[PDB]
RNA sequence: GCGCGUGGGCCCCUCCUGGUAAGCAGGACGGGCGAGGCGGGACGAUCCGGACGCCGGGCCAGGGUGCGCCGCCGGGGCCCG
């Protein structure tokens, strides 16, 4: 056999067909560095700010 | 004073199961009246009457767990159709009506009858109570359960069963599937329309699982 | 010397089980050995084949390790472990060893008699 | 399939409908798109930057980036045995709004709405939940116009 | 075999609020395959499929069997070449026990089954019109014909009494 | 047969019972899990398997990290299932109760001169064996070297350090040195 | 988290491709055998049912019911397997 995509949907569907995992969702990678650098300017003030 | 509170608690259950197992009569036997009198109106009015759509189903598996089809055994472990010659009661809406379509090859199935419905739940009837299968022996098991959706005595189960009421669903996943003799199927192969044995069989459901309970 | 009335004593299997061709070949030793060949009618339990050891043929816990009087069984050499084992038990007998001497096998059968202890071998070195 | 380019088989998928060959309708350029918003990928043959690849088409995500000219929306790609999150940044030419939840949003505002008006009159509360289908009801049909239907013969051969 | 009134619409729909109650009698084993085989029937004829019509009522009707009536039956067959048109008249008590006949000999010469059988007319045909010869020679009220199997008797007396003193006289 | 292969996804090993040879952390075990089972306090389930946990499961909790986590209840008995250890950086103790499968000789002599009242767990089972007026504490379970090299490493997102010592340059310098 | 075996597959369905075809060579959803005992198709790794602790009773699938060989009779039609 040169090649076979049998059992492999039964292998897939065994323990898997797996969600992304959350974090991945709310993940700030590829998002624009200008809207990044203006929530972070945003959040260090009063009540989100985290600084002493 | 548990104790006291055991016997104070089972009387109650006999008292409503005293009154309930006659007032539940009554109703099934207005039910056969009051169709035959619409019928007799609407014959004279040269009109017809319809009866009432079935509400609940009795699906019993009649195929084997061996070369089962993933969507087929998925839609079967929904209807807990887990191993053959088992029975349960559904409810008929498109949801369920067109997923027992797709598996009707390996169940059969059909109104059931109150009678029917009484035997199997008398006869065959066990609670899953903590994962377990415990036998229905008496109406305190029933009411332990189901006191909340009002289901006290087994009159009141086997009612809510019937009528597929409000409390259909609670009612129907409190019993672990029943598991029945073999059936006599004349073909496995066909469907019941075909002359086989397959898929709906109607008031021949009752007939049916007769022998099997 | 009559035990606890106890309840029918059922064994699953009569028979011992046997090793699979055991019977063709002297070199194949009777003792029970699991078949792991590729392709061994006795591993596919074939219709024929000779039976396969399971859990399943277990005795109940009630009668298992029981003799056939109805009393299980303790092993004796010396008189001051039939005074310490048989500690006023109903449910056990006693068996003196095969290395036991007759002469001492007189003063352990002595002691069991006033102990009311069941010796299984009280017939033993006898002469 | 020896040869296995970004834009194979894409012959019928990235080609323009029979009368829709031309530049995108400024609506396109005009919608405004906020994140989180459900946005199907459809792509479009005439503009070639910012275009998805043929998986991409048919697939609806949310936005997890907007940008200057592209928006990056986020999709479910099932690799195997696991769904993988792929973010992808689209040109808005083969970014379309999807209606997607806007059932839910519909009945999110009616079921609201026909609480307060309950409140106010017709008090009894109304049921809320879908039902599916459900089993007809009795009824009665007259038979008086009946007409008799027969098998009719062959005439074939 | 039970003879069973159909009665069928489609589902009323705002585009017509009464669609036409259809009315077909189907011989059938039982109500169900009663019910399938008016929906094969309503597909073909006014694009009606089952999910899109509803069954009014599937009556049963008793026949008398207090007299033997000629029965005349008007169906269509396919056999492995084509769908063929064939006229058969049985003589018999009631309609659905000439119906069972027609099926047996059907089955039997034309090796058809139910399902590929339509039952395109069945009517009780008077004694007048007979074209069939076999119905016509029980028709004539003196009919004496010597038994036409009286070797059955004796070979089914003989499965009990497997060894008898004398051959039996028929 | 019976389909149990469905919606049914296999069993889960957990351990019920410590592996410890320690007859004392076996003694506790099974007097909190009584405790347990005739009152089902949430705080003594909790109890119940973090001393059956694994040496590496239960980190130690320094006298620094459970100062910081006392800081708003100093009346609440601090109760950890692993060491407690002293911080040498911290130069003054506050007065805390701390319960603790075992306390470093240092850090012993340092709550004790704070005030402090250093508890066992056999201590608490007499005190306090629901756990009242108790906070359930755990120290970090990734500190462990073992666990910053847990992943494969020279996978783009992996962001892991390698096992050995590598020192060269294909793959180390960027994504582009692969 | 740590690892093992495996990376020669084959067969039935279904649409396939090349070839005159093939118990041929290649694909593919699902299932089976591999690694599934057992009853049946005379025989048969895969077909039809049914997937296996040890037993006793009952029911009964699939396949059948002259005799070998457990188990059949009734009715309608045909009628040189």
């Amino acid at each position: 056999k040169n090649h076979t995509s049998k059992n492999q949907n039964r292998k897939d569907h065994r323990n898997g067909i797996k969600k992304p995992k959350k974090s991945a969702y709310t993940s700030h990678k590829g998002m624009c560095p200008k809207y990044l650098r203006n929530l972070r300017r945003s959040r260090a003030n009063d009540p989100r700010q985290s600084l002493r | 004073e548990r104790a006291t509170e055991k016997e104070k608690r089972a009387a109650l259950v006999k008292d409503h199961a005293v009154k309930s197992a006659q007032v539940y009569a009554r109703y099934y036997i207005d039910l056969v009246e009051s169709e035959k009198k619409a019928r007799e109106n609407a014959l004279k009015n040269n009109q017809l009457y319809v009866p009432d759509e079935p509400k609940v189903y009795l699906v019993v598996r009649i195929r084997g767990i061996v070369g089962v089809a993933p969507k087929v055994r998925t839609i079967l472990s929904l209807l807990r159709l887990r191993q053959i010659n088992n029975a349960v009661f559904m409810r008929c809406n498109k949801a369920t009506l067109n997923a027992l379509r797709i598996v009707d090859h390996y169940v059969t199935y059909g109104e059931p009858t109150v009678e029917t419905i009484r035997n199997l739940i008398y006869k065959r009837g066990f609670a899953k109570v903590n994962g377990q299968r415990i036998p229905i022996v008496d109406n305190n098991l029933i009411d332990e359960q189901l006191s909340k959706h009002n289901i006290l005595c087994a009159e009141d189960l086997v009612h809510e069963i019937f009528t597929c009421g409000s409390s259909f669903k609670e009612a129907n996943n409190f019993l672990w599937p029943f598991q029945l003799n073999s059936a006599a199927l004349k073909d496995k192969r066909n469907n019941f329309a075909e002359g086989g044995d397959f898929g709906y069989r109607g008031k021949y459901i009752n007939e049916f699982v007769a022998r099997m309970i | 010397i009559h035990p606890l009335p106890h309840k029918i004593i059922i064994k699953k299997r009569k028979n011992k089980f046997i090793r699979f061709q055991s019977e063709r070949f002297v070199r194949v030793k009777p003792s029970w050995r699991k078949p792991r060949g590729i392709d061994s009618p006795m591993r596919h339990q074939y219709r024929g084949q000779r039976p396969m050891v399971s859990i399943g043929y277990g005795s109940d816990k009630e009668t298992r390790f029981m003799l056939p009087c109805g009393f299980f069984k303790h092993r004796i050499s010396t008189v001051h472990e039939l005074k310490t084992l048989f500690m006023n038990n109903k449910t056990h007998a006693a068996q003196i060893a095969h290395g036991v001497s007759a002469r001492s096998r007189k003063q352990i059968l002595e002691e069991a008699k006033k102990m009311g202890v069941r010796v299984l071998n009280a017939d033993a070195k006898l002469r | 399939t020896h040869s296995q380019g970004y834009r194979c088989k894409t012959r019928y998928c990235f080609a323009r409908k029979f009368r829709r060959h031309g530049m995108a309708n400024l609506t396109t350029y005009n919608r405004v798109y906020k994140l989180g918003q459900y946005v199907n990928i459809k792509v479009n043959g005439a503009y070639h930057k910012g275009m998805p690849h043929r998986y991409y088409n048919g697939r609806t995500g949310t936005i997890f980036n907007i940008g200057p000219r592209a928006l990056g929306v986020q999709i479910q790609k099932r690799v195997r045995g696991r769904i993988m999150l792929k973010r992808i940044n689209v040109r808005l030419e083969h970014v379309h709004p999807s209606d997607c939840r806007k059932n839910h949003l519909e009945r999110v505002a009616a079921n609201d709405a026909a609480r307060r008006l309950a409140k106010e009159t017709g008090q009894p509360v109304p049921c809320l939940k879908r039902q599916n289908a459900l089993p007809r009801a009795a009824h009665v049909v007259s038979i008086a116009s009946a007409i008799d239907i027969t098998p009719l013969k062959y005439d074939g051969v | 075999m039970q003879k069973y009134i159909v009665y069928g619409r489609r589902l009323p729909s705002e585009k017509f609020p009464e669609p036409e109650v259809f009315r077909m009698t189907i011989y059938a084993p039982n109500e169900i395959v009663a019910k399938s085989r008016f929906w094969y029937h309503l597909k073909s004829l006014k694009k009606i499929k089952r999910t899109h019509g509803e069954i009014l009522d599937c009556q049963h009707i008793e026949e008398n069997g207090d007299f033997v009536k000629n029965f005349g039956v008007l169906l269509r067959y396919r056999s492995r070449v084509g769908q063929h048109n064939m006229y058969r008249e049985v003589r018999e008590t009631t309609s659905a026990r000439a119906m069972d006949k027609v099926y047996s000999e059907m089955a039997g010469q034309c090796r058809a089954r139910y399902h590929d059988i339509q039952i395109i007319n069945v009517k009780e045909v008077a004694d007048e019109d007979v074209r069939r010869e076999k119905v016509a020679m029980f028709t004539q009220k003196g009919v004496r014909f010597p038994h036409p199997c009286p070797y059955v008797h004796v070979k089914r007396a003989a499965r009990t009494a497997r060894f008898q003193d004398r051959a039996p006289h028929v | 047969g019976i389909d149990l292969k469905t919606g049914i996804k296999k069993r889960k090993v957990e351990r019920k019972e410590p592996k410890s040879p320690n007859p004392y952390i076996r003694l506790l075990h099974n007097a909190f899990k009584v405790v347990y089972e005739n009152t089902g306090e949430d705080f003594t389930k909790v109890l119940t398997k973090r001393l059956c946990l694994s040496k590496t499961n239960r980190p130690v909790l320094s006298v620094s990290r459970l100062a910081h986590l006392m800081h708003k209840r100093e009346d609440k008995i601090a109760v950890v299932a692993s060491t407690v250890t002293n911080d040498e950086r911290l130069v003054t103790i506050p007065r805390m109760t701390i319960c603790a499968l075992k306390f470093s000789a240092t850090a012993r002599s340092r709550i004790e001169k704070a005030g402090g009242r250093c508890m066992s767990f056999d201590e608490l089972l007499a005190e306090k064996p629901t756990g009242d007026n108790c906070v359930l504490l755990q120290g970090r379970r990734s500190c462990r070297a073992v666990c910053k090299k847990f992943g494969s490493p020279g996978r783009p997102n992996s962001h892991v350090k390698p096992k050995g010592e590598h020192k060269g340059r294909r793959g180390a310098r960027g994504r582009h040195s692969w």
